[PDB]
């Protein structure tokens, strides 16, 4: 009889995981402050990692990797890529980004140095500013509006002016991939992804057709749910489209780059967050957001450390979390692609 | 030559003191009767080992040590033990009734009645010293004597020896080997009143020693004897610089200079390697690189925590055995490329290294196997604040209900001292977070 | 040298106290004449805790035998180990207490109490460092209940800084002598609330059910009930009498078991309880030790929450297996332990098993479910007191109705204090 | 990777390697607290004796 506690009520993913554990009749839920647990479905902010693994005779497991915020924060991800030799500033799959601290508090002069090179060389000089405190995103081709908007920590990265547009619609999209890292640091890519598509035609000359967020398309877009249900296209349809329109598959044109990027990011921070020889063990589910340009090149946008799932895929993914991440440590009485690597 | 006086308080302090002095005698070639053949200056001298041993005209080498306990059965083990001939009765101080795991009983009720006797016996040892460095204080956090009387003694030592340094070896409480429940109270009470009186304190979590004994020594249920032998090895590696010829950590002041930039943050993390089972007939001897890399494994730390999620203020590597500086620098360069070692911005990123060529001594018939080289790392990392957060949380759980508080109030303590001590720990926890987190 | 002074008062107190000295004299190898005849120095290491050493290597129990009738103490002096007690320590009257708390506490007992204190003083004077006292008595009679709590009060006046522990037999209508037992027990409980540090609540109803339902005795006697009490008393004092993991005195033991001064009433338990040659495994010892059927207070622990729990295992057994079983028991009862006292379940071992058992386990629970015992006594008290039934036996000894009203309110407060920590 | 302050002797040696440059109460007051706690003990015991005298 295993014990677990729930400390994030707003987690739609682990509310289903907690539901599955009880349904096995072999997991008993405790109060959120009971320290005698086997599994902690912890909170997002200030998870007390320092109190884990100190109960005698209890193998303790937590659903978050301490230190993984370095990958799941806007400014932290930019610094991590520029300062890690494994990724380097010459990284080919991450857009040219810069960390800009507001003036009421940095890479301001370095950002404008590369900005003037694009303005002079007739190249497309459109950038985008964003931060982790968003629902507030500004897309502009003038550097003055970007630096003034931040003063009112943010990152300014190159806006992908040539995105792959789905037809019919001439519309933008993005790919969400769910990745589960277990206590042995095995990297499992969920076989099912989602394309959160824009329902408005992409206009290169209004942010509704430029931001593919599921909440923006359901609040400010008038074509919501027209082409696909909920602006969510799954891999089967998107693969069928790539074969008919581009004469290629999702695996060849996109998924190889996605698997490469997931491995590079997670292997980079492995020595900093691994719980291999630690007094407690961690797993964590990650949400990777990708962009595909018109040349079928995949770009990493951001990594979500507390991601939600698609309604159609909640049951399958949450069962997989119990299978490989929970029952592998606490055995009872594949839907993932294992991205192999060197520990 | 400058002398050091060791003070052992309570059961944990006394039994660990007994383990350390046994090991000291084995390292210095001192027999149980006190005789030291290799010592040619009979009846005196100012050698390095004389910092811990005085000498009689008859040739006996007497530990500069005081044993104090509020109950006699543990110190009676010293009086009739193998090394009974080392000590004279003036060094062994026992009461008749202990503090019953009650800080207030050790600090106020019983401590007030014996504190002057202890200070007098300490004064007798200080009178034999031509240049006293200070004191090494061994005690538990959880015992009523180890917590209550120690803090009272530390207050008076700052009064009677204001210029002297004071270092602690403190046993942090672990439920796996403890049959008590009020130890979070005693630990926080004693840390509060001792904080301004201690220059450098080495915390040893019994949880960490227990698991090292189980994992590396294959002891299913480690005893206090198993724990104290391992602890004495760590203590010996820390004090070896005071007892042998050398240039690093040669006096107590150098410990604070090398390890404690901010006075309140004076709890260095100790890590030791290798710990090898003596039942293994033949074990492959680890290299300098392997034992140095092991200094950054949490499984070898005296307190379980994650230094990856903190910042270092100072680092000292103390090697014993067949070690040359070239191999040390080669290991450090490899470790920097593979380990997450972040120093604070206002400190240099470096390592002070000490090497003593004599390999680690083990107790004959013990559980620790003889090794060719060993290292103890002393690092002042903010990650050790995880141990304060655990302790302070257990304090808060009980104190919110005032559980067990009546035992302390009944001995003359006020409830305000509880919250005063807890507020000091809250400020200590905030100091660590300001130093080690961005 | 940490001596304990033992006092037994009244019929129940002297009969259970006599069995206790028979059991531990056998464990320490002391024969009915006070001569040691053991085969292990472990038997004599802490012999001074309970025995005085006399001339000729004779060991004399540090025991004082008190009664207001001579009857039971003559049975003791004619019992098996009757000759081992110091003759001067038999202090008795002739009138009896008539199962009346007022007679033991205020009239008949007051005339004898000073001569008992003279013997207590003589035994304390020859103690190098007195740990404290233990008293055996029932709460339903007159001598053990009334004079016993009077003795406790006068001992605290003279020895205010000494631990006072009791083994207190609670009355039950199932195993009852007189109807006035709820009166006597309610008056005594308030004395124990104020003047003891540990009180082991031994419910005669629970002892009866264990003899009947478990041990399969269709007609249990007091001798059968007292066998359970001797084995429990031996188990809880093992850590004081034999060398082992624990070397705590009474004060340290109480400090870690009693988080609030008035909530010091413990539910004792013992395992095995067999009706017999089969070896009992560690999982069996641990599961029975936490089963309500092995509890001796007739309270359901699942109806409250544990403040603290102590478990003492005796015999040669695997400690790794014990730790694993204690973990599994705590998981099954996770919702029955308070969360605001960390690590409040403690385990201890002694290598010497009792007579006739390869291994045994003794349970000490400080549970809020003990309020069910005080509620039971309180309802029976009120059922009679609302009609002032049988009160004339007490007003005839000088007591007033207000003292009963205040005793009733004191126990309702005790019940409410348990209820406030069960909800927290 | 600079090695500085190398000191050698017969029984060992010591040095320092830099990888990167940087970027009390009086005896009177103690006696007051010890005696104040003993006075609270005497007061609590006196109240017990008063309670027992009643
Ligand atoms: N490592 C180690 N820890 C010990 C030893 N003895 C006791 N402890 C720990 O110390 C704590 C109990 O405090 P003690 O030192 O035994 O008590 P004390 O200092 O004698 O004070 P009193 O309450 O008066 O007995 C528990 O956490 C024990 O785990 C020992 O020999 N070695
Ligand atoms: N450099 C770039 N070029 C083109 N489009 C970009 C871009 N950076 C961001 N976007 C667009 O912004 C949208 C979301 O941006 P971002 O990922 O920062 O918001 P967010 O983090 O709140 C979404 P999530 O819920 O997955 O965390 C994406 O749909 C993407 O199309
Ligand atoms: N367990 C047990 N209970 C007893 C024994 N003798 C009496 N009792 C109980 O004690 C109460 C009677 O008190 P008793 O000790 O006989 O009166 P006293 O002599 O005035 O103290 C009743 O509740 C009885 O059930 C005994 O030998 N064993
Ligand atoms: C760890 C620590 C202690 C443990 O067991 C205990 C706990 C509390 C106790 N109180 C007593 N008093 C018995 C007595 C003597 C005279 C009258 O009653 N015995 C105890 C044993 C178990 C594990
Ligand atoms: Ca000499
Ligand atoms: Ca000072
Ligand atoms: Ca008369
Ligand atoms: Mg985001
Ligand atoms: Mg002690
Ligand atoms: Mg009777």
């Amino acid at each position: 009889m295993y014990t677990f506690v729930v400390r994030d009520e707003n987690s739609s993913v682990y509310a289903e995981v907690s539901r599955l554990l009880l349904a096995t009749g072999q997991w008993k839920r405790l109060r959120k402050d009971n320290p005698r647990f086997n599994l902690m479905l912890g909170e997002r902010n200030r998870l007390p990692f320092g109190r884990l693994g100190h109960e005698p005779g209890l193998v303790q497991l937590v659903n978050y990797y301490r230190g993984a915020d370095k990958l799941c924060r806007k400014a932290s991800l930019v610094k991590l890529i520029k300062t890690s030799p494994e990724l380097s500033e010459s990284c080919t799959w991450f857009p040219e980004s810069y960390v800009i601290y507001p003036t009421n508090l940095d890479e301001r002069e370095v950002f404008l140095a590369a900005y003037n090179r694009r303005r002079e060389g007739r190249e497309g000089n459109v950038w985008i500013a964003k931060s982790s405190a968003g629902a507030g995103i500004l897309i502009s081709s003038e550097a003055s509006e970007l630096l003034d908007f931040i003063d009112e920590v943010h990152v300014i990265q190159k806006y992908l002016e040539k995105p792959l547009l789905l037809e019919p619609g001439h519309r933008k999209f993005d790919i969400r991939s769910w990745v589960l890292v277990d206590h042995l640091y095995n990297i499992y890519l969920y076989r099912e992804g989602v394309l959160r598509t824009s329902s408005e035609p992409y206009n290169s000359a209004d942010k509704t057709c430029h931001l593919t967020n599921h909440c923006i398309q359901k609040e400010y877009s008038k074509n919501y749910g027209r082409y696909e249900e909920g602006n969510e296209m799954f891999f089967e349809e998107f693969n069928q489209y790539l074969m008919d329109a581009l004469n290629t598959t999702l695996e060849n044109s996109i998924l190889l780059q996605i698997k490469h990027i997931i491995r590079s990011c997670l292997m980079c921070i492995e020595p900093a967050i691994s719980t291999k020889h630690l007094h407690y063990q961690s797993f964590q589910l990650f949400g990777f957001d990708f962009m595909v340009d018109e040349e079928l090149k995949v770009w990493l946008i951001e990594v979500n450390g507390a991601p939600a799932c698609a309604q159609k895929l909640y049951a399958e993914l949450c069962q997989g979390i119990v299978d490989v991440a929970i029952s592998s440590v606490f055995p009872l009485a594949s839907i993932f692609i294992k991205l192999h690597h060197h520990h | 030559m400058r002398e050091c006086i060791s003070i052992h308080v309570g059961q944990a302090g006394v039994q660990i003191g007994n383990a350390c002095w046994e090991l000291y005698c084995l390292e210095h070639g001192i027999q149980p009767d006190g005789q030291m053949p290799s010592d040619k200056t009979i009846g005196g001298g100012d050698d390095s080992f004389n910092t811990f041993f005085s000498e009689t005209g008859a040739g006996k080498h007497v530990p500069r040590a005081v044993f104090v306990d509020l109950e006699p059965t543990v110190i009676d083990e010293v009086r009739t033990g193998t090394y009974r001939q080392l000590f004279h009765p003036e060094q062994l101080i026992t009461g008749k009734e202990d503090a019953a795991n009650n800080y207030a009983r050790g600090h106020y009720t019983i401590g007030k009645e014996i504190i002057d006797l202890v200070l007098d016996r300490i004064r007798k040892l200080a009178d034999q010293c031509t240049g006293l460095q200070g004191f090494l204080v061994f005690h538990s956090f959880g015992g009523g004597t180890g917590s209550g009387f120690t803090s009272l003694l530390m207050e008076r030592l700052s009064v009677d020896y204001g210029k002297k340094s004071k270092l602690e070896f403190s046993i942090y409480p672990a439920p796996q080997v403890s049959t008590a429940v009020v130890e979070p109270y005693n630990s926080i009470l004693t840390t509060h009143t001792t904080l301004e009186h201690s220059d450098c304190a080495f915390m040893v979590d019994n949880e960490a020693i227990y698991d090292i004994c189980r994992r590396n020594l294959d002891i299913e249920r480690p005893t206090y004897t198993n724990l104290n032998r391992l602890i004495s090895q760590i203590v010996s590696s820390i004090t070896a610089s005071l007892r042998f010829d050398g240039a690093l950590n040669v006096d107590l002041t150098e410990f604070q200079t090398n390890l404690v930039p901010y006075p309140r943050i004076h709890f260095p993390l100790a890590t030791y390697a290798p710990v090898i089972s003596a039942e293994k007939a033949y074990h492959e001897q680890l290299s300098v690189a392997e034992i140095t890399n092991a200094c950054f494994e949490p499984a070898n730390q005296m307190v379980k925590c994650d230094p990856r999620h903190g910042k270092y203020m100072a680092c000292c590597l103390l090697y014993r055995g067949d070690v040359v500086p070239k191999d040390v620098n080669a290991a450090i360069a490899t470790i920097k490329t593979k380990r997450s070692i972040q120093f604070v911005d206002w400190c240099p990123t470096g390592f002070k290294v000490g090497i003593n060529y004599q390999p680690p001594t083990v107790v004959p018939g013990g559980d620790l196997a003889k090794v060719q080289r060993a290292v103890c790392m002393l690092s002042n990392t903010t990650a050790i604040a995880e141990a304060w957060a655990r302790l302070d949380h257990k304090f808060d759980l009980m104190y919110a209900k005032r559980a067990f508080v009546h035992w302390y109030v009944g001995e003359g303590m006020e409830e305000g001292e509880f919250s005063e001590a807890r507020e000091d720990m809250a400020a200590l926890e905030k100091d660590y977070e300001e130093v080690g987190v961005d | 040298m940490r001596e304990i002074v033992h006092i037994q008062a009244g019929q129940c107190g002297n009969q259970i106290g006599a069995k206790f000295w028979e059991v531990i004299s056998d464990e320490h190898g002391i024969d009915p004449t006070g001569s040691y005849h053991g085969d292990s120095d472990l038997q004599l290491e802490r012999i001074n805790v309970y025995y005085n050493e006399a001339t000729g290597n004779k060991y004399v129990p540090r025991a004082i035998l008190v009664d207001l009738e001579p009857g039971t103490m003559d049975s003791v002096r004619s019992g098996p180990f009757g000759q081992i007690f110091r003759p001067d320590n038999f202090v008795f009257g002739q009138s009896g207490a008539g199962n009346n708390w007022a007679k033991g506490h205020y009239t008949e007992g007051a005339e004898l109490v000073d001569s008992v204190l003279d013997v207590v003083r003589k035994e304390s004077e020859s103690c190098d460092c007195l740990q404290g006292f233990q008293l055996t008595h029932s709460l339903g009679g007159g001598t053990g209940s009334g004079m016993g709590t009077l003795l406790i009060s006068k001992i605290r006046e003279e020895y205010p800084d000494r631990i006072m522990n009791t083994f207190s037999v609670m009355p039950s209508p199932k195993v009852s002598d007189t109807v006035v037992e709820p009166y006597n027990a309610t008056l005594s409980v308030h004395q124990l609330v104020e003047n003891t540090d540990e009180t082991y609540c031994i419910d005669n109803e629970a002892l009866y059910d264990i003899c009947f339902r478990t041990l399969k005795l269709t007609t249990p006697t007091y001798g059968d009930l007292n066998h359970l009490v001797s084995a429990t008393m031996s188990g809880v004092t093992t850590c004081l009498r034999f060398p082992g993991q624990l070397n705590a005195d009474l004060r340290k033991l109480a400090v870690n078991m009693v988080p609030f001064p008035r909530l010091h009433f413990f539910m004792p338990g013992f395992a095995p309880l067999t009706s017999q040659y089969r070896a009992l495994t560690v999982p069996e010892l641990t599961q029975q030790m936490f089963d309500s059927k092995n509890m001796m207070a007739a309270c359901d622990p699942r109806h409250g929450r544990y403040l603290t729990v102590a478990a003492i295992f005796r015999g040669r057994m695997s400690m790794k297996e014990v730790d694993e079983q204690m973990l599994n028991v705590q998981n099954k009862n996770s919702s029955y332990f308070v969360e605001w006292i960390p690590n409040n379940v403690k385990t201890a071992v002694c290598d010497i098993p009792p007579r006739g058992l390869k291994m045994s386990a003794t349970f000490i629970g400080n549970s809020t479910a003990i309020q069910e015992l005080f509620k039971r006594i309180s309802e029976q008290f009120t059922a009679m007191f609302r009609r002032k039934a049988f009160l004339h036996w007490y007003t005839g000894e000088g007591m007033d109705e207000m003292e009963f009203t205040e005793a009733e309110s004191n126990m309702n407060d005790l019940v409410s204090e348990y209820q406030q920590y069960q909800d927290a | 990777m600079e090695v500085i302050e190398l000191n050698k002797c017969t029984s060992g040696q010591s040095f320092e390697v830099i990888l990167k440059p940087p970027s009390d109460p009086s005896l009177e007051e103690i006696q007051k607290k010890l005696e104040a706690a003993e006075e609270r003990r005497k007061y609590q015991e006196a109240e017990l004796l008063k309670h027992l005298a009643e």
